[PDB]
């Protein structure tokens, strides 16, 4: 797992 | 009770169908849920309907993480692993055969009392000879 950022995006509807 | 007949696609308050960009999965609801929207890196796999939520996957170069693809995680190449600073080549000793996940250490054939039949790479594990 990596932090949310330019390499991993979180859909805040889901998250 | 009066409402239990208000069917999926509607809510009760009087069975008004679901507003735009809203859905109701079963009959009897006192409200319709707002549709997920697929923005930025999230692409639309299935459009929202009056009775089913929108579904999202990811644009090419990313891949889905989480229940129902809650996150898009950048791809890397075989022989790399993604980091907080981007795709890094696997360190010697370690391999990744997928465009996701981490470099994993080669198998230790000595441990299981065996020789390395074939040397590993940054994409493939060693193979041991019993
Ligand atoms: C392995 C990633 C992970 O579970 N988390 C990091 N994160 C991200 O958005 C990564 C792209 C936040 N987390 C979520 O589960 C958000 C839906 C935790
Ligand atoms: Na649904």
């Amino acid at each position: 797992c990596i932090e949310e950022g330019q390499y991993c995006f979180a859909d805040p509807y889901l998250c | 009770d009066p409402c239990s007949n208000c069917p999926a696609g509607t809510f009760c308050d009087i069975c008004s169908p679901c507003p735009p960009n809203s859905f109701s999965s079963a009959g009897g609801q006192r409200t319709c849920d707002i549709c997920r929207q697929c923005k930025g890196v999230f692409r639309t796999r299935k459009e929202c309907s009056s009775t089913s939520n929108a579904e999202c996957d990811c644009t090419p170069g990313f891949h889905c993480l989480g229940a129902g693809c809650s996150m898009c995680e950048q791809d890397c190449k075989q022989g790399q692993e993604l980091t907080k600073k981007g795709c890094k080549d696997c360190s010697f000793g370690t391999f990744n055969d997928q465009k996701r996940g981490i470099c994993r250490p080669w198998t230790d054939c000595s441990l299981d009392g065996k020789s390395v039949l074939v040397d590993g790479t940054k994409e493939r594990d060693v193979v041991c000879g019993p």
